[PDB]
């Protein structure tokens, strides 16, 4: 029992900093590509600290599996080095009573990595979504020279504008028109006026009522015979908010009671998902028990890139066959509890190594 | 001093060059692992493998000073583990000594470097980016990513398109009245770059009549073309700042100042790939100060180990004061000083320190 | 009892380390196993630890094959062990590293360990130190804990490892007295170290591995004596 | 020439670890540093050699204050070292080690590195193995090599470091034989070690200290009937 406790406590220490070392490298890094999108004047820089407050409890779901990996690998190898685990083995201590040991501070993290998956990391996206959404859309017009006009990737809204304006007052005149008829095989394929109007009258969060008195509609299709040009009253203009949509989903936001019972592949995969890092937890704590052992020439510093590598890998394939399989490709029976049958065949051939090998020396 | 200097420096060399390898075949294996997602109809595996081989200069030169830091780490600790740099130190071997025989095989791969990204990167970047372009599509007027668009007084000129040899693929020609009365509805499929005009082809062209006729499509084989587009300037606005030549990045920042533009992005890609060697003789500097310190006698697996997390917090901080000058107002030579500074200011401190 | 080692042999990457040694260690007996470096003496003990798995032959305690028992087969079985680093609990007190092992024993009751956990405490005197932590102890005392944790265990036979290696001459006199306060208890002891004067001075009967082979054995009169081990391994000028 | 040492104070932790040592090597005869393990013997060693630099010391080189130049700046004027474990060059032959580190010397023309590299191979008894990788030598040639190539940097003084740690009773007549063909050209040496019954020996001169204090010093006759080193060092019962 007093080995245990030692035990426990060796292991916990070591998981905490490296769990801490891991949220700041991983922090940074999106804050990297965070900021790009602030240069470009996209998002308000302003934002960025709640979106790192919101989207932590998302990141202290696969960092901390790995924190317990390199945790029990480090604490391990410091015990096995100063022949602290010699004289453990040689007064009698199953590698199987090593693993009943590590499995308690396992089951902690397990509980909290199960409880931020189910019931933290959904809100709190949730709530950055919606934070994302409601006011950070004010920033979606940006206007730089009357140099660089509007073309926007819809391909029906592109125009001409003059000198811009702080007030929005001065950026005047539009040349609007759908413009996709390449040989001018079509009519209905452009609304072309001439303006000098377009005042930039913002309602909604950049939803414009810009309706021009000047415009001369030219729908008649070029490179024919027929001529048809009319008056041409305006294209409606309102801008909506896609950054929401290029960076996250709606299925990471669902409520967990919201996935119980459902049809829909992608809400079923969703939660089969959500139920796969307390499974990563004893996995990862099951193949590291094994690695931990090494040579004072080794040292503990050895495997922590290989296990590093491992364990992307693994979260590779969970994602991989998570995105394959709400396809309906795969069907959900299997699911992806086949990739964690893998790595545990794996974890297990690795800790029934020893004891096969003598045994196969009769 | 031959045998020595010949030992150390053939001892970094091949343990740089490993390191380089490692880590190069990684990330080329992460890029592949990314671009799979992306995998449908026309952009085959087959193309994605040949633009992942196609873009393995640009990764090569990137990472070569993380891989001069932890090759140097490695090599001098193989040594320094075996009491060999104490002997050299007790058989009257300066310290400076040893830090100028691991540099004299360093030269020649800043050198390296420095060619191998200002004339094989470029070429092998622009190539690999027009052929996953062309792969992915671009067939329509407005389809590819890589587009432009261009402004005269009144010529508007929309490309679809752009090829490294040359040619644009979609030219695309408009002509508004000073009334903005529509005249010119012009297309076009590709062109040839002739003394200063544009040699056009498949001018597939529509001139709206004012008064009452409704357009005519005339379906001219070729024709020269009045533009003063340069087919350096269209390459040059397509590709990414951290991929251009370091010629091509400075005539292109000259052009940016004429026109009253400020440039801000390429100054700091310009610095970034100027100021390469000092960077990387910073870092091997630190290097060096750490395998005479701290890592004296420790594992080669530590030794690895800090190198690795001591390069991701440098490359971390390095990539995160890039668009932190261009958010803020500071000269973007900061940017690429001050990592390289403090980690120069450490290792001399800790050398010094013994 | 009696701990035997029978037509013991192994291979690393080709050569053949050792071949064809038997040894046997009784209860209450010192025997010491020495040897050149470079000969299969390290070889031989790790075999018979349990840390080296053998090529061939076997390793039994009286009628127990535990050749291919793993390292807690070994030590339930009654073999002991005993490595040269410093291998105390380092953030466990003094009367924890004792215990940390009285609990896993089966014949003992609650009662039983407090009382085995006192005899061992007042046995080795280290009953003044019975807070301290492992890792602020001396040199002296750490060896003394190291004993009494592995004898908390009650083993049949302990295998000490270079006992003698960096140690003062000053100190010698104390692991001599726990040896043989060992000896007395009725724990068989086997005995490897480099310093070959002490070890011949205590061990009772002492065996010479050469080229992997079993040179010489006997006791210390007829080992320091013998021409092959003084023309191999002692030198014509040894004493 | 004379190494003397004097006033060496040094404090690692705040703690006096050395106080008020002073050491004095004449050149032409062996002097030997023992003392316990925790005293300040390796310590003062250290900042002998250079490794370790001393808070006080006006350690020199026959009127030569030599005690803030660094290690390097110290071997120049003639200070030899030799670590106790394996410092061969791995992959260079026995030919290239010791050329390497004549080319190091200014006072040699192409001819006279020839010369003297040859002198050198004959000199030890290595002309034979001359073309073999360092990193392939048994520990039997492996020490003359280092010795060669500590030599051909011409100093005067070699500071030894535990020579005698880890080799068999027939391997150290061959280091003594060493020793004395060192001290047979002019240089000093200073032999450190743990085992103390051959370094008595093959010494002349002892510098015993303790708690960081010189307690005794003279010829080893004149240093086994001393009580003070028989109470805290040697015990009483040594020899
Ligand atoms: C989701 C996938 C994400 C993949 C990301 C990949 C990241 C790779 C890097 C992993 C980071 C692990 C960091 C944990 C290191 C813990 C080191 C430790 O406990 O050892 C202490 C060691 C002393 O060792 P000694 O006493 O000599 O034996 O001393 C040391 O070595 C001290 C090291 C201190 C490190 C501090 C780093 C600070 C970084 C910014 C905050
Ligand atoms: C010493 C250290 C040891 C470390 C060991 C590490 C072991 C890690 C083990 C796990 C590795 C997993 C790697 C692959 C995961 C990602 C797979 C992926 O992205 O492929 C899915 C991709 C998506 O295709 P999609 O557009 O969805 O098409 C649907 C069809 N209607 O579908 C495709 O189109 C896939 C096409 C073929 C995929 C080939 C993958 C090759 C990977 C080579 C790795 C080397
Ligand atoms: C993040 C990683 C930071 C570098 C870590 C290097 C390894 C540190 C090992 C420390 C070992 C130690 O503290 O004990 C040795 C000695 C005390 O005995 O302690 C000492 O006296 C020596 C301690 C040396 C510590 C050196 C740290 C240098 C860090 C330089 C910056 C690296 C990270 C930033 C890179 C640039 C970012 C812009």
């Amino acid at each position: 029992m007093i080995v245990f406790r030692y035990l426990s406590r060796e292991v916990l220490v070591t998981m905490s900093a490296v769990s801490a070392v891991l949220l700041v490298i991983i922090m940074s890094g999106r804050f990297i590509k965070y900021l790009a999108q602030a240069a470009q004047g996209l998002l308000d820089p302003g934002s960025l600290f709640l979106i790192m407050a919101f989207r932590i409890p998302g990141f202290l779901q696969l960092i901390l599996p790995l924190g317990l990996f390199l945790g029990i690998l480090l604490a391990y190898g410091r015990l096995y080095l100063e022949s602290e685990m010699t004289v453990l083995s040689a007064t009698g201590m199953s590698q199987k009573r090593l693993l009943g040991y590590t499995m308690a501070p396992a089951l902690l993290v397990a509980i909290l990595v199960a409880w931020l998956s189910l019931f933290l990391a959904p809100q709190g996206i949730n709530q950055f979504a919606l934070l994302l959404n409601k006011q950070d859309t004010l920033t979606e017009f940006d206007t730089l020279v009357p140099g660089r006009f509007q073309a926007m990737r819809d391909g029906t809204r592109v125009t001409y504008t003059e000198e811009l304006s702080k007030d929005r007052g001065e950026l005047a005149g539009i040349f609007i028109s759908q413009k996709d008829l390449n040989s001018s095989n079509q009519e209905r394929g452009i609304s072309i006026l001439v303006a000098e109007k377009g005042t930039q009258n913002i309602q909604a969060d950049g939803s414009r009522y810009l309706i021009l008195h000047n415009g001369y509609r030219y729908d008649g299709n070029p490179g024919q015979a027929n001529y048809r040009a009319i008056q041409y009253d305006t294209y409606g203009v309102m801008l909506p908010k896609p950054e929401a949509s290029s960076e996250v989903s709606e299925r990471d936001a669902v409520p967990t009671a919201d996935l119980f019972g459902s049809d829909n592949p992608r809400y079923q995969a969703e939660l089969q998902w959500r139920l796969s890092t307390p499974l990563l937890v004893f996995v990862v704590t099951l193949l590291a028990v094994p690695l931990s052992r090494v040579n004072p020439r080794q040292g503990r510093f050895l495997k922590l890139l290989p296990a590093i590598l491992l364990y992307m890998g693994y979260l590779a394939l969970l994602i991989a066959v998570r995105g394959q399989l709400d396809k309906g490709k795969i069907p959900m029976a299997i699911g992806l509890w086949w990739v964690h049958g893998l790595f545990l065949a794996i974890g297990l051939l690795l800790f029934y190594w020893e004891p096969l090998r003598l045994k196969l020396a009769s | 001093m031959v045998k020595l200097d010949r030992y150390i420096g053939v001892t970094v060399f091949v343990a740089i060059l490993a390191v380089l390898g490692v880590i190069l075949g990684l990330a080329l294996l992460f890029a592949f692992i990314d671009e799979l997602n992306d995998i449908s109809a026309s952009y085959g595996i087959g193309d994605a493998l040949r633009f992942i081989f196609l873009t393995a200069p640009r990764r090569a030169y990137d990472m070569l000073p993380m891989a001069a830091l932890i090759g140097c780490l490695v090599g001098l600790g193989t040594l320094a583990s075996n009491s060999e740099l104490t002997i050299m130190r007790a058989a009257g071997v300066s310290l400076s000594r040893i830090v100028w025989a691991v540099m004299k095989p360093m030269l020649v791969l800043m050198l390296a470097g420095i060619l191998v990204g200002e004339y094989v990167a470029p070429w092998t970047e622009n190539i690999a980016q027009s052929g996953r372009a062309l792969a992915q599509g671009g067939g329509d007027s407005q389809s590819s990513k890589r587009g432009l668009w261009h402004r005269q007084g009144r010529e508007y000129i929309h490309i679809n398109a752009v090829q490294p040899n040359g040619v644009l693929y979609g030219v695309t020609r408009y002509r508004f009245d000073e009334q903005r009365g529509l005249e010119s509805a012009s297309f076009a499929k590709r062109a040839r770059f002739e003394t200063d005009h544009w040699q056009l082809e498949e001018v597939t062209t529509t001139l709206l009549h004012p008064r009452e006729k409704r357009s005519e499509v005339v379906k001219l084989p070729t024709e020269r073309w009045d533009a003063q587009l340069s087919p350096q300037l269209l390459n040059t606005v397509v590709m990414e700042p951290e991929a251009l030549s370091i010629s091509g990045l400075w005539q292109y920042i000259h052009y940016l100042a004429d026109q009253g533009l400020n440039n801000n992005r390429y100054w700091l890609a310009f610095w970034t790939k100027v100021l390469q060697p000092l960077v990387t003789a910073a870092l091997v500097l630190m290097a060096i100060s750490f395998i005479f310190g701290p890592l004296r006698s420790v594992t080669l697996g530590q030794r690895i180990f800090t190198g690795v997390l001591v390069g991701f917090v440098f490359r971390i901080a390095q990539d995160l004061l890039g668009p932190s000058s261009l958010v803020f107002d500071f000269p973007p030579l900061l940017a690429v000083v001050i990592p390289a500074s403090i980690c120069a200011l450490a290792g001399v401190w800790l050398l010094r320190r013994a | 009892a009696t701990l035997k080692a029978q037509h013991l042999a192994k291979s690393y990457k080709g050569r053949q380390v050792v071949r064809d040694v038997s040894m046997s260690i009784d209860s209450g007996q010192i025997v010491g196993l020495l040897g050149p470096n470079g000969a299969g003496k390290t070889t031989c003990f790790y075999m018979i630890v349990g840390l080296v798995q053998a090529d061939q032959g076997v390793v039994r305690i009286d009628e127990q094959n535990v050749t291919h028992l793993p390292m807690h087969g070994r030590a339930r079985a009654g073999i002991g062990y005993l490595p040269q680093e410093a291998s105390i609990f380092r953030k466990l007190s003094v009367s924890d590293n004792i215990m940390a092992i009285l609990e896993t024993r089966s014949d003992l009751d609650r009662n039983g360990r407090k009382e085995a956990l006192e005899g061992l405490l007042q046995e080795f005197h280290i009953h003044h130190i019975r807070d301290n932590l492992g890792m602020s102890l001396s040199g002296g005392e750490r060896r003394r804990v190291e004993i009494a944790r592995a004898l908390a265990s009650a083993p049949k036979f302990i295998l000490l490892d270079e006992p003698f290696a960096g140690v003062d001459p000053i100190s010698v006199g104390d692991i001599k007295q726990i040896i043989h306060h060992l000896k007395a208890k009725g724990i068989g002891i086997l005995i490897t170290d480099h310093n070959v004067r002490e070890t011949l001075d205590i061990c009772e009967t002492a065996y010479i591995v050469n080229d992997g082979q079993l040179i010489a054995e006997g006791d210390a009169e007829s080992i320091l004596a013998n021409d092959l081990v003084k023309e191999v391994y002692l030198g014509h000028e040894f004493r």
